[PDB]
């Protein structure tokens, strides 16, 4: 009822370029050293 | 042909500076021309940069 459970050229040798760059590089160098 | 014409700042143009007492030693311009040469030469005779 209703009651249930429900309920390659790796070596480089970079030429120029560091001397280009130098500017930069000692900028940011003098404030971190 | 005038071997000794320079410029004059005095009279501010082109005159005589022997004149103006405006002298220098030779071996002031030999010198710097010789030197001057010898650099140029010297860097012309470079093709590259290397970063130690």
């Amino acid at each position: 009822s209703s009651s249930e459970d429900e309920d390659a050229g790796e070596g480089i040798s970079v030429n120029t370029g560091p001397k280009g760059v130098i500017n930069d590089w000692r900028r940011f160098k003098q404030l971190e050293t | 042909g005038e071997k000794t014409a320079g410029i004059n700042v005095r009279k501010g143009g082109i005159s005589n500076i022997l004149e103006e007492l405006v002298v220098q030693p030779l071996l002031v311009s030999v010198s710097a021309l010789t030197l001057a040469t010898e650099t140029v030469r010297s860097i012309l005779k470079i093709d590259d940069v290397v970063n130690t």
